[PDB]
């Protein structure tokens, strides 16, 4: 129980970040990774003058502040500011002491060595945790859907990625970043919903394009003849009530927000999409490993909820990979957590404890010790 | 010391986004040393944001806010908000007032209560005790207001304190019948600056719906005589009555310290 109880689970993201106690089903605390700055001197009635605000305070307050996001594209870009969201996470959102808890932690595909060893100084020396461990993202993720060898396509708020996994090495040479994600499709949704004729004029119309994209958006197959359907003005369209009566529709829009996924060029991106990007990651690996990647496509990440996605890419990868192949989209209920879920069971097992990185192995070895 | 209280029309994003109607707020607002202005209906803070950008352009600190969350049993809500010149005062403390909250709740907007420290003054400490009140509910608050006024006396042991806001004090919602029912009025604690003479609303209404309190010794002895007043900006800065009321349907309550 010592540490059954007490090990910390905390994914950092690009938009969000998710953390609890391993054990636990899903995240205890979701947040936005911002630290706002107030812009003027002043306070709230009843408070005292605020450095700083983080998570939710800094959105809510964010007319009054400047917001910064630490963590551009998935890697840690400010190590003030997210000592900042770290301090938040134990002592206002888990409420715990982090001297008396083990915390596993998550990084990036390709994060650079001396972040890892960086984040291992700043947990055990400013925080003091008994213990620590940073798991790789899509290995989470894949380790969650039961697996150990299958092909992640991640996809959050700022970064995608395609990280092959084999019996539980990720696969340097193969992994595939694509920085369009949520974020990117919210200013989308923003600008072909304006240009249906509209307006997001106030911070409260904003704000609510995203719970559109949420909501209402769609990844339709067939995307050709889908255009073609709205065209015939089918009963296809969907009307949203804003936070007021205005009530605004989309019919069409709605697909052609995720159909940027497939295609970047919606966008004025020149890189390749998601499907084809799996696949050249698969064409990258060897072989003999091939067929396996291929019946065990496992998705993760909030952008990857859009329905219709996995039959989309189950679609999409059939049709570029050799017949004789078994292709398999596996798209779990809970996959905005995954990468969460996939920590809590690793972290709450049986064999995990002879892997966390003690602070005995810190004063004596330096921040090389976790870095592997 | 130049106070004030304001109350601005749906005070928004929209309103601070017009460049017309932001250029006179900010002009009115610089009359003052302390303004409070009400019906701020601002969710993320962003139109306090651009005011206060426009206030401090040029020396970072020519003003320094207080403001509330928003306030509403109705639910559909604003907060309220002061600015100061911290060159001229200071906030020695603030609490928003406990009106029990359920059913009880004595109001619709609880007074945001700032305590002030003045250098320039006779009066050197007071609290400003801040009130918007549902006209339906008027005859009610500017009487619980009494207790706001002993509650600063228990928690501040102040009794210079200074309660002002739009209380919809006059015609339809206070009735000559009615103020014997508000201690506020009828305690001789409380000297009244605004008469009920004055006209404070922009619109062709008269009426003394918005006020200035002062209860206090050393605050009373203070006031320079005869300078609480409402400002007439539309006679001031020569609007039309289309663009006065564009600012707001009311004026500012004004008085000045010494
Ligand atoms: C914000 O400020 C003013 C005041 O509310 C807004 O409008 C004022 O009143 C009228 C009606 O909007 C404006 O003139 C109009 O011009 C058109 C063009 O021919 C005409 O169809 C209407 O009959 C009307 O006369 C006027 O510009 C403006 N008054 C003043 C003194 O400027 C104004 O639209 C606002 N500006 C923004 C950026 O929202
Ligand atoms: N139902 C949904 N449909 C589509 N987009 C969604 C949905 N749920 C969440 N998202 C989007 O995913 C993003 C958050 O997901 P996620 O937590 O995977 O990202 P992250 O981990 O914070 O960042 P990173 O890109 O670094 O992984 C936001 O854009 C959010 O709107
Ligand atoms: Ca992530
Ligand atoms: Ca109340
Ligand atoms: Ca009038
Ligand atoms: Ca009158």
């Amino acid at each position: 129980d010592e540490d059954e109880t007490t090990a910390l689970v905390c994914d950092n993201g690009s938009g969000l970040v998710k953390a609890g106690f391993a054990g636990d089903d899903a995240p205890r605390a979701v947040f936005p990774s911002i630290v706002g700055r107030p812009r003027h001197q002043g306070v709230m009635v009843g408070m005292g003058q605020k450095d700083s605000y983080v998570g939710d305070e800094a959105q809510s307050k964010r007319g009054i502040l400047t917001l910064k996001y630490p963590i551009e594209h998935g890697i840690i870009t400010n190590w003030d500011d997210m000592e900042k969201i770290w301090h938040h996470t134990f002592y206002n959102e888990l409420r715990v002491a982090p001297e008396e808890h083990p915390t596993l932690l998550t990084e990036a595909p390709l994060n650079p060595k001396a972040n890892r060893e960086k984040m291992t100084q700043i947990m055990f020396e400013t925080f003091n945790v008994p213990a620590m461990y940073v798991a790789i993202q899509a290995v989470l993720s894949l380790y969650a859907s039961g697996r150990t060898t299958g092909i992640v396509l991640d996809s959050g708020d700022g970064v995608t990625h395609n990280v092959p996994i084999y019996e539980g090495y990720a696969l340097p040479h193969a992994i595939m970043r694509l920085d369009l994600a949520g974020r990117d499709l919210t200013d989308y949704l923003m600008k072909i919903l304006t240009e249906r004729g509209y307006s997001f004029v106030t911070t409260a119309e904003r704000e609510i394009v995203r719970d559109i994209k949420e909501k209402l958006c769609y990844v339709a197959l067939d995307f050709e003849n889908e255009m073609a359907t709205a065209a015939s003005s089918s009963s296809l369209e969907k009307s949203y009530e804003l936070p007021d009566g205005q009530v605004i529709t989309i019919g069409n829009e709605r697909f052609r927000c995720p159909e940027t996924l497939f295609q970047p060029s919606f966008i004025g991106m020149e890189s390749a999409g998601i499907h084809e990007t799996t696949y050249n990651s698969i064409m990258k690996c060897d072989i003999d490993i091939r067929k396996d990647l291929y019946a065990n496509n496992v998705m993760s990440g909030g952008t990857t909820m859009y329905p219709g996605i996995a039959d989309r890419m189950q679609k999409e990868i059939t049709a570029l990979a050799p017949s004789t192949m078994k292709i398999k989209i596996i798209a779990p209920p809970e996959r905005k957590y995954s990468v969460w879920i996939g920590g809590s069971i690793l972290a709450s097992l049986s064999t995990f404890q002879q892997m966390w990185i003690t602070k005995q192995e810190y004063d004596e070895a330096g921040p090389s010790i976790v870095h592997r | 010391l130049k106070i004030a209280a304001f109350n601005i029309r749906t005070f928004g994003e929209t309103k601070m986004s017009n460049a017309t109607l932001a250029s006179y707020i900010v002009r009115i607002v610089r009359r003052y040393d302390i303004v409070l202005i009400q019906e701020v209906r601002d969710s993320h803070l962003v139109a306090v944001g651009k005011l206060l950008d426009y206030l401090n352009q040029d020396d970072p600190n020519t003003y320094h806010y207080v403001v509330s969350e928003p306030l509403g049993r109705n639910s559909y809500k604003e907060r309220y908000l002061f600015l100061f010149r911290p060159n001229k005062v200071s906030v020695l403390d603030t609490y928003q007032y406990d009106d029990g909250c359920c059913g009880n709740d004595s109001f619709s907007r609880e007074p945001a209560v700032v305590k002030f420290s003045s250098h320039s003054t006779k009066v050197k400490e007071f609290a400003i005790v801040a009130l918007h009140s549902a006209p339906s509910d008027a005859v009610a608050e500017i009487n619980s207001l009494y207790d706001v006024y002993l509650d600063v006396q228990q928690k501040w042991h102040l009794n210079d304190v200074m309660l002002m806001g739009d209380f919809n004090a006059d015609c339809s919602y206070v009735t000559s019948s009615q103020w014997s029912s508000i201690r506020l009025r009828t305690s001789s604690t409380f000297q009244w600056l605004i008469p009920d003479s004055a006209d404070t609303t922009a619109t062709s209404t008269n009426c003394a719906y918005d006020r200035i309190v002062v209860a206090g010794s050393l605050l009373q002895s203070s006031v320079v005589p005869g300078s609480a007043a409402p400002f007439d900006f539309q006679a001031a800065y020569g609007l039309s009555n289309e663009m006065a009321l564009a600012i707001s349907d009311h004026y500012p309550v004004e008085v000045t310290l010494t």
